[PDB]
């Protein structure tokens, strides 16, 4: 299980600093280019997010579709193809993983931008991939992809891992069902324990925790009289209320600068996930890794990425 | 030899083309170039801004009022400025990591793909990977990956094994094919067909065993050999 | 000519039951592209062409000739 993006949010700088008041507005402008460079800061993080699942999931030319009818020589894939009988297509078990993972922040500014790739789509490419390395062996990844038997393709991948082929062909039936069995297994790791994606539900509740605290940075008083930016105007006559603003703009900008330092570091950590991701995309599930335990302990022979909310899952 | 050649030399002049006239293939060069210049400039404009305090230029806060007033105004300037920094430095430390794990890639590259053969699938770029030829651009690196991509298909009826007496054959290397009539065992990359003899097959096991083995002879070197 | 996205409300650009390559990234899916006279357009992105690798037990495609593309990186 890794991480690919996370939640995409633009903060609105003036507003979150000073709500719907020009008096505070213009304060700001005396800070200068602070307002301004944030956003530039948390774009930088909004785009190449959809660069991260755009590099990880998508680096197949064609969308491939699994053929109408499957014989695979026993193995059933019906838990990781795309359900035909869902309105949204995603194989069973993503589903499993949809359910463990999970205007509050929109009311200030924190706006949640919509990943540009919806999960439909994630699913298609997720399906894409996996149904070229069924049918198409690795060679989908290295140019047009090339139909070969499925029990041909396994003959290839022992001998990547140095087991003669005469063994697969020999003990197919048997490594039919030792595969299937695993597969159903997979669903009840999944079903009956919610803390095997916690590397996701760790992502998702550090971003909505930081939002959370920037938030309740509004309602501290910073030293000023009142966290109500109006209140200071409403009490005391300007004069003196500018020094109190300062105090709440001075906590708040601030306040920002924390947050959204946070996020570029934690972006920097996504980011370096996501190159593992795109790694692993390619080398184990396009091709056959060599490395050992870059795909997991064990001989590798094939890998089906199956995507999670904002993250990617692997079944090696 | 000769048509891989050609392939070679004529790919390399598409190269000099594409950047020619493309400006957005060094994108991540010219972001990277830009974005420092970027926190360059803002770093300076903050000079300008009064941060709270009466006016931006230094001095021109002390010759108006008594330093003692002073001395209040300039923290303002100097809590100002000295956040501004500390903004901008912290930005450079986190942007210098993001190089410098663009520097591992480098530096990995250099050394798997230029020095070594990768392995590695789409490391070195779609296609299977042969040599790579680093090139210097300013504050960066360029490596021209030279990948050997498959063209031409033919779609063959196989099988993944041939019964001849009734011990299996499987192929050292490559698969059993078939345009329809004659079983040819080939390389997998390339179409490169030969009659299937022991020096192709090993045995093993039998023929019950393998599914979708197909009934076929595989010829003997040594047989005719024999004959007199 | 307005629009109802779900990113938000597009102004201005004519949306096309026709679904084309992602060209200009705007949010969930949709994409802007120029051309048809001409206005700019709002579609859902193709994520990729499509094709259905044509399958059976017996059936492989070796290649019989190859290209040598040199991709800068
Ligand atoms: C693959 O496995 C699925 C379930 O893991 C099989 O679907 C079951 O099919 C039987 C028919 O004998 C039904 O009684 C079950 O209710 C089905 N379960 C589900 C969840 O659909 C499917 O038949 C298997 N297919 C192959 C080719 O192995
Ligand atoms: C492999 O493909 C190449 C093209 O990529 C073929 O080379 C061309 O052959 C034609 C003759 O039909 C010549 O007119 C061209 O000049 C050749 N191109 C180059 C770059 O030399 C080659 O014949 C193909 N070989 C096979 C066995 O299919
Ligand atoms: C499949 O390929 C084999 C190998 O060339 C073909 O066999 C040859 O076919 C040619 C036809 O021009 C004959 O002249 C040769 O005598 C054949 N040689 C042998 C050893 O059979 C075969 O005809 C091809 N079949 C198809 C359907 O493509
Ligand atoms: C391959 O050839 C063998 C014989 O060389 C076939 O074996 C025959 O199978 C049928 C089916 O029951 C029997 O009735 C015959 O008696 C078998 N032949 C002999 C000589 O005993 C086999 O069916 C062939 N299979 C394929 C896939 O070609
Ligand atoms: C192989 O068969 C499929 C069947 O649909 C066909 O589309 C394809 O063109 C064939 N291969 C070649 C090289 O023509
Ligand atoms: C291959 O699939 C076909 C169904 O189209 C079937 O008739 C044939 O027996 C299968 N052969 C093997 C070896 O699985
Ligand atoms: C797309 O087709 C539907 C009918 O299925 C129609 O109502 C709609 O106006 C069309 N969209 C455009 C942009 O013409």
């Amino acid at each position: 299980i890794l991480p690919v993006s996370m939640t995409k949010t633009s903060v609105d700088c003036t507003m979150y600093i000073c709500g719907d008041s020009t008096e505070c507005s213009n304060l700001l402008l005396q800070y200068g280019s602070f307002c301004t460079q944030l956003n530039r800061a948390l774009t930088g993080i909004a785009v190449e997010q959809d660069k991260n699942t755009q590099e990880v999931f998508a680096q197949v030319k064609q969308i491939y579709k699994t053929p109408p009818i499957k014989d695979f020589g026993g193995f059933n894939f019906s838990q990781i193809l795309p359900d035909p009988s869902k309105p949204s297509k995603r194989s069973f078990i993503e589903d499993l993983l949809f359910n463990k993972v999970t205007m509050a922040y929109r009311f200030n500014g924190l706006t949640v931008l919509p990943p540009l790739l919806t999960d439909e789509m994630i699913a298609q490419y997720t399906s894409a991939l996996l149904a070229g390395t069924i049918t198409s062996g690795w060679t989908f990844g290295a140019g047009a992809a090339l139909q070969i038997p499925f029990a041909m393709q396994m003959a290839y991948r022992f001998n990547g891992i140095g087991v003669t082929q005469n063994v697969l062909y020999e003990n197919q039936k048997l490594i039919a069902n030792q595969f299937n069995s695993a597969i159903g297994k997979i669903q009840d790791s999944l079903s009956s324990t919610a803390s095997a994606l916690g590397k996701l539900q760790d992502v998702v509740n550090q971003n909505a925790q930081a939002l959370n605290t920037l938030v309740k940075q509004l309602s501290s008083n910073f030293g000023a009289i009142s966290s109500v930016l109006n209140d200071i105007l409403s009490r005391l006559d300007p004069p003196e209320a500018e020094v109190q603003i300062d105090r709440l703009i001075t906590g708040r900008l601030q306040s920002l600068q924390t947050y959204v330092t946070q996020q570029l570091i934690r972006a920097a950590e996504i980011r370096a996930s996501a190159n593992l991701a795109a790694t692993k995309m390619s080398e184990c599930v396009l091709g056959q890794s060599k490395r050992v335990d870059f795909c997991g302990k064990g001989y590798h022979l094939m890998s089906f990425p199956q995507s999670a909310p904002h993250g990617v899952v692997f079944l090696h | 030899q000769k048509l891989i050649a050609n392939q070679f030399n004529s790919a390399i002049g598409k190269i000099q083309d594409s950047l020619s006239s493309t400006a957005s293939a060094l994108g991540k060069l010219q972001d990277v170039v830009n974005q420092n210049a970027q926190a360059l400039n803002t770093l300076v404009k903050q000079l300008s801004s009064n941060f709270g305090a009466i006016s931006s230029v230094l001095n021109d806060i002390l010759s108006r009022l008594d330093p003692p007033e002073a001395e209040v105004q300039i923290d303002r300037l100097i809590t100002g400025r000295l956040q501004s920094l500390q903004t901008y430095v912290t930005q450079q430390l986190i942007r210098a990591a993001e190089i410098r794990a663009s520097a591992n890639l480098a530096a990995t590259k250099m050394s798997e793909c230029v020095l070594g053969q990768s392995k590695r699938v789409d490391f070195c770029g779609k296609g299977y990977h042969l040599m790579s030829f680093p090139q210097s651009a300013p504050h960066g690196v360029v490596f021209l990956h030279v990948t050997y991509v498959p063209a031409q298909e033919k779609n063959f009826t196989t099988a993944p094994a041939i019964c001849h007496d009734g011990k299996a054959h499987f192929p050292r290397e490559g698969v059993f094919v078939s345009n329809g009539t004659h079983w040819f065992v080939t390389q997998r990359n390339f179409y490169e067909p030969q009659i299937i003899t022991t020096d192709n097959t090993f045995v093993s096991g039998n023929c019950d065993v393998v599914i979708g083995i197909v009934n076929n002879t595989v010829y003997d070197p040594l047989q005719p050999e024999l004959d007199s | 000519n307005v629009f109802q996205t779900r990113a938000g409300c597009l102004i201005g650009a004519e949306h096309v039951n026709n679904s084309y390559e992602c060209d200009i990234p705007i949010g969930a899916g949709i994409c802007a592209s120029y051309q048809t006279s001409q206005s700019i357009i709002a579609y859902t992105m193709s994520l990729g062409a499509e094709n259905s690798v044509a399958y059976s037990n017996n059936s492989i495609a070796i290649p019989t000739n190859f290209t040598i593309s040199v991709t800068t990186e």
